[PDB]
């Protein structure tokens, strides 16, 4: 039974009475207090200074050369907040509204609001912090519109918001190393979560440049790990983001909420091979200026720009008149896929089509199209090396971000007492499609506003300390971390590590990607088990152990990976309905859009593991909408 | 293509490296340089020798961590990109490529193309921040700070700490990365209460760290990735006059933990 | 038959209730518009102003030879606002009661 | 600023004559009715500052007025008019309408009677006997 | 340059009662053009003057001031009007009494622009 804690009452008041209502640590009290934070994003960073400055010992842990490596320093579009500093009708329900009808009436309400509530907190602190965001020549700060906003609330920093939104927690945590209150341990990997007691009372990781497998201990355990969405081989995030903290917690006893809730990204630069793992996503916008076609011969070998309009299919122009050139971003990245699954090889590899210019550039001007994507065109024709002003620019969809993660209360709390997780790793509050700018404000709010409030409202019931790293159970997680590398380092199979890694994610991407059926889902859920136990026995990790083992690294992802996408597969298979990201094709609208089934699930679908990764135990906590009427 | 690789292959920080050549029969040109690496590991793993190791995570040039000096350059021929960003399109048919580390005292090399970077986190440590606390900042458009400073000092705070200019500074200084740092944080109004301690603290630090002086030699602005200027150099140095008209002496070095 | 279309529930929430209930027009959408504002004032000249920042179409006009020489210009009383910059009981509700009053109850009270 | 205004004005110092002062009409209150969207009886006509009726009553307070034409202006128009754009297709009205040209041909028949009368009197004076 | 509703407090920034009088007393121009008739250079420098020592002297117009004065300067130019020589009929015709002291800020602003190299903006062409 999951129990939500959201506060009664206004929603308006909610957060400001639970904080009344919260247990509070006295600062004399904090020192006594150790908490690890596995996670150094803005989620991370911004959670572990926060909770420096409040007085606790904090064990921060990246996989990354440094705290500021993390993801979330790639983040080009702004971050969102209620402060209405554009005149436009924005505010802080306004914001709420928006995101609980983005995500598509999924997610809680109390959790919505109180992000869109603390918003503006957030961006008081990324301006008091540094960040510099965009001024206008007054002197005063700059808005601009994002996705699925009718008004300017986006703050941003040139193209590179995140970065600067992750350089100022970053620097917040640096200052707090500094002061010794956060020890900060870069390149270490949790690989197993520690439970005593039926508490998150430590984790198990490995120093990945010297192979060490360490223990540590705290009162309470923060995952603010990221996303999963390599779990799809090619993805828009980072090399090294993986699902292994979270899938551990959630074989130790946290539930998996909504696991199928995946976003992807239409204007991604599609791989030039079958090496290639990352899509450089572009922004949505510049779909706004170009138009999706792909040649009518599949085996045209004519330059593209050379190929006739009669001799062009202008898909999403023929397909879906109605709202043309604009189609939303999962119906035009499903008809994307299909094109590219008939087979019309306009790429490398034939994953991609053409969103070309060129009517754009003749109707409008060069100078302002230049204005208007000029560091998109020069980053193309770096990365393919064609120019965007004569040549059309091949693009592919791409997993972008994962609504899904571990289940949490409005503490933000799993359901392992002690562990919390925040940022992408919990589920939390995008429902079944993220708003754009909305994940930085929500690790941001998570860091900084929330977790200081519920970590401490969860450590001033418990007494500090009484745990140590000599319990038994610190020596069965240290034993089972320790037989899974043996046992990957001793398969010493045929296939790399990599090549089931894409294997999987072609499977993951084909089935339970943008648009999912029943046989689709039901034969990813038979061909899963086969590749795990493939990989189980036919990979190829060398390298020893204690040592900076890169493959081993991929291994243990790849081998997090494989029992993850089973579980996404059956999340998929059991919500018979369309949610935002969550497409399937017997339950869709004559245009294409999702159609949701409010009467049977509205409600946030927590997985429980079992021991049985073919059949976890699903809990359902009912959503119910007070302020937003789902329609 | 086919493409030469003598690529710095170390066991460990101990163990001396040396350089060993790697064939690579068919190069895309489309391909990265990061994925034509990957391409020779694969092969390398399916023959049984050792793959190479190299720093990666973003492959977006923003994140910081690839940090390879590919034929004497470091991230490459081609400026203000990264090693990610680079691609075999640069290269030509027979090429010869010599890919290294980053050499510096105070970047020890871990792994064949990896190296310790953790001084930059130091440097940082030691007052490249802000001393704000969480909740106690005023409204947002509370300070003005005007659009040609703000452009400056994001100009200076695009900055992935990727080590380039300590690799391409013959003294192995990191007074790019410092004067970046202290130009992004002391032209906005927020790092004014601070900044005459900072920038000599961050001085002392990058001192401390092992990091080599400034000559105005200029290679860490050639290399940049985001073309940082020598104008945040300058700012440093003005910063730290200034401090040492004002007596500002530095605070206690960083230790590594 | 005239429609007030003042909002409901408390007078101090009103507008704010009113500015969620109304319609937005998208910031891309807003150079497909031309608004005319004839005059120059305080009124004519704010209402320009910020609809040109919004990003609208407009056309302002005007009698005199320029816009300032409108006959806001001529006004020599300062201008109200319940801030209680002087702790003398200012506020709001106050100023908002003062207005009523002293419009002798003819005017609405959302307004 | 006062006494040196009205010795300017009148040439009397009212240091030591007393001032001489006169009733005036000052502000209109009335004007074009407004809804609390600020919009008249005619859709798409926004009424703001003092040619509206709006929110003064029956007597405007000191400091309103400027209070009452910048709060229509900068936060109140800029919302109630956006709201009544998005109701609305952009364009689609040309000045080649009848409509305009109807409204035109008046003005011009207005203008040209306005400047054929010629007659005895001049405008100031029927506006004085008016006043 | 600030646009409507990013305003903060109206008590958050301090300017002084010397420097808000005397960008109140620089602000006092009807705009009337009287300094340029009475210029025997037919110069439009105390109506110019006056804006920038209105918008210098307060700190909301620290932000861009030295482009605004260079910006403002070249329009003066580009719109027909002479040079200043420093005579005064301007001063002594003024309705607002405006001083030969707002010229002198201006200068002074000119002086410091073009010690930062501040550039002037595309000239204001009529409509
Ligand atoms: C190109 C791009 C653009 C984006 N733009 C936007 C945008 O405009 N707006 C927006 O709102 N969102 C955007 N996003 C998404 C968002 O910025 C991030 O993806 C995410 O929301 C932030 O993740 P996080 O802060 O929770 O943690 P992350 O930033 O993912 O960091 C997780 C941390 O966990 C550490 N870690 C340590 N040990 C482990 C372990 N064992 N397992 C896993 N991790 C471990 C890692 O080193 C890392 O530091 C974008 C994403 C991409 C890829
Ligand atoms: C002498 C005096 C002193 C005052 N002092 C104060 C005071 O101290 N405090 C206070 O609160 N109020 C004061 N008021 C009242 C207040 O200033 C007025 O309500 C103010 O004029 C309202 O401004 P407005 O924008 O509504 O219109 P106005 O300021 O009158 O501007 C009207 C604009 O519309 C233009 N216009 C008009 N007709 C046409 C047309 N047919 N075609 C084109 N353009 C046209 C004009 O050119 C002008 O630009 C005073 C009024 C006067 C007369
Ligand atoms: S200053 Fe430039 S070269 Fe040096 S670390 Fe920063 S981005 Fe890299
Ligand atoms: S004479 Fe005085 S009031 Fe008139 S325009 Fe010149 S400076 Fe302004
Ligand atoms: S190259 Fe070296 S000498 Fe100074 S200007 Fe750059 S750190
Ligand atoms: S009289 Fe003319 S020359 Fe200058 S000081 Fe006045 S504008
Ligand atoms: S991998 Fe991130 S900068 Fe190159």
């Amino acid at each position: 039974v999951l129990d939500s804690k959201v506060p009664t009452g206004p929603i308006e008041q909610r957060w400001d009475k639970h904080r009344f209502e919260m247990k509070l640590v006295n600062p004399a009290n904090r020192r006594k207090y150790t908490i690890i934070v596995v996670g150094s994003g803005l989620a991370g960073a911004s959670a572990a200074a926060t909770l420096g400055e409040a007085g606790y010992n904090v064990l921060c842990f990246c996989y990354q050369d440094s705290p500021r490596r993390a993801h979330s320093i790639a983040a080009q579009g702004g971050i969102n907040a209620a402060k209405n500093y554009r005149n436009d009708g924005d505010s802080i329900y306004r914001l709420f509204y928006d995101t609980v009808k983005g995500g598509d009436f999924r997610a809680r309400e109390s959790n919505v609001y109180r992000l869109a509530q603390v918003s503006v907190n957030i961006i008081d602190q990324c301006v008091a912090q540094g960040v510099p965001f965009a001024r206008e020549y007054g002197g005063l700060l700059d808005n601009r519109s994002f996705g699925g906003a009718q008004v300017a609330r986006t703050f941003y920093a040139r193209g590179q918001t995140g970065q600067q939104l992750l350089l100022g927690a970053y620097q917040a945590l640096s200052r707090q190393i500094a002061a010794g209150t956060v020890k900060m341990f870069p390149r270490t990997e949790m690989l197993d979560l520690v439970v005593v007691d039926g508490r998150a009372r430590g984790i198990i990781t490995r120093d990945m440049v010297t192979g060490k497998i360490t223990r540590y201990a705290a009162d309470a355990v923060v995952l603010a790990t990221g996303g999963y969405g390599n779990v799809f081989y090619l993805s828009t995030n980072a090399k090294g983001c993986n699902a292994t903290a979270i899938w551990r917690a959630h074989r130790r006893g946290a539930f998996f909420g909504n696991p199928c809730f995946t976003q992807i990204h239409p204007t991604c630069i599609p791989v030039s091979g079958e090496y290639q793992s990352k899509l450089t996503l572009m922004s949505e916008s510049l779909r706004n200026d170009g138009r999706i076609w792909v040649p009518k011969k599949k085996g045209d070998t004519r330059r593209p720009q050379d190929i006739p309009e009669s001799e062009r299919d202008y898909y999403l122009e023929e397909r879906y008149p109605s709202f043309g050139n604009l189609v939303p971003r999962d119906i035009a990245s499903r008809a994307a896929k299909q094109v590219c699954d008939e087979g019309r090889g306009v790429g490398p590899g034939g994953l991609g089509v053409y969103l070309d210019f060129a009517d754009a550039i003749k109707r409008l001007g060069r100078q302002k199209i230049a204005e208007r994507y000029g560091n998109l065109f020069d980053m193309y024709k770096q990365i393919t090396g064609e120019d965007p002003y004569e040549t059309p620019m091949r693009i592919y969809p791409a997993v972008h971000y994962t609504m899904g993660g571990l289940w949490v209360d409005y503490n933000l709390q799993s359901t392992i007492p002690g562990l919390f997780v925040i940022g992408e790793a919990n589920f939390s509050d995008h429902g079944a499609n993220r708003l754009g700018a909305s994940a930085l404000m929500q690790g941001l709010a998570d860091g900084y506003f929330i977790l200081p409030y519920t970590i401490a409202n969860f450590l001033a019931q418990v007494k500090p300390g009484g745990v140590s790293i000599d319990r038994p159970e610190f020596a069965e997680a240290e034993a089972e971390i320790n037989q899974r590398i043996q046992r990957l380092l001793s398969i010493r199979g045929k296939r790399t590590v990599d090549s089931f890694h894409r294997e999987l994610g072609k499977l993951m991407w084909d089935k339970c990607g943008m648009a999912r059926n029943a046989a689709g889902l039901r034969e990813a859920l038979q061909r899963i088990p086969e590749i795990r136990a493939e990989f189980w026995e036919n990979v190829n990790v060398p390298g020893e152990a204690n040592d900076l083992n890169q493959a081993l690294e991929k291994a243990g992802r790849v081998a997090d990976f494989l029992e993850l996408a089973e579980l996404m597969c059956l999340d998929a298979l059991h919500r018979e309905e369309s949610c935002g990201g969550h497409f399937r094709e017997e339950y869709q609208t004559p245009d294409g859009e999702a159609l949701r089934n409010d009467e049977q699930f509205s409600y946030v679908a927590a997985w429980e593991f079992t021991g049985d990764l073919a059949k976890p135990r699903l809990h359902k906590e009912p959503l119910v909408f007070e302020y937003v009427k789902p329609t | 293509m086919k493409i030469t690789l003598k690529i710095w292959r170390q066991k460990n920080r101990n163990t001396p490296g040396e350089f060993k050549t790697y064939v690579m029969d068919n190069v895309n040109p489309d391909m990265s340089f990061l994925e034509m690496l990957d391409v020779l590991n694969e092969d390398l793993m399916s023959r049984g020798e050792e793959p190479v190791a190299f720093d990666h995570d973003c492959r977006e040039g923003i994140c910081g961590m690839c940090s390879l000096m590919i034929n004497g350059v470091a991230h490459g021929p081609k400026n203000a990109i990264t090693t990610c960003q680079l691609h075999m399109r640069s290269f030509k048919d027979g090429d010869t490529i010599t890919v290294e580390p980053w050499r510096a005292s105070a970047f020890p090399i871990l792994k064949d193309l990896v190296v310790d970077r953790s001084a930059f986190d130091r440097i940082i440590q030691a007052g490249g921040y802000i001393s704000v606390s969480t909740g106690s900042a005023p409204d947002a458009n509370t300070i003005p700070v005007s659009k040609v400073a703000a452009d400056r000092a994001m100009d200076a705070a695009a900055c992935i700490g990727c080590g380039a200019c300590v690799a391409a500074c013959p003294n192995g200084s990191a007074m790019l990365f410092t004067a970046a740092k202290v130009t992004h944080l002391a032209l906005l109004p927020q790092g004014q209460p601070e900044r005459y301690q900072r920038v000599v603290n961050m001085v002392a630090q990058a001192d401390f760290e092992g990091f080599g002086n400034c000559t105005n030699i200029g290679e860490c602005a050639a290399v940049c990735p985001k073309e940082i200027s020598l104008e945040t150099i300058a700012q440093l140095n003005r910063d730290l006059v200034m401090a040492a008209l004002r007596g500002i002496e530095p605070n206690t070095p960083i230790v590594p933990a």
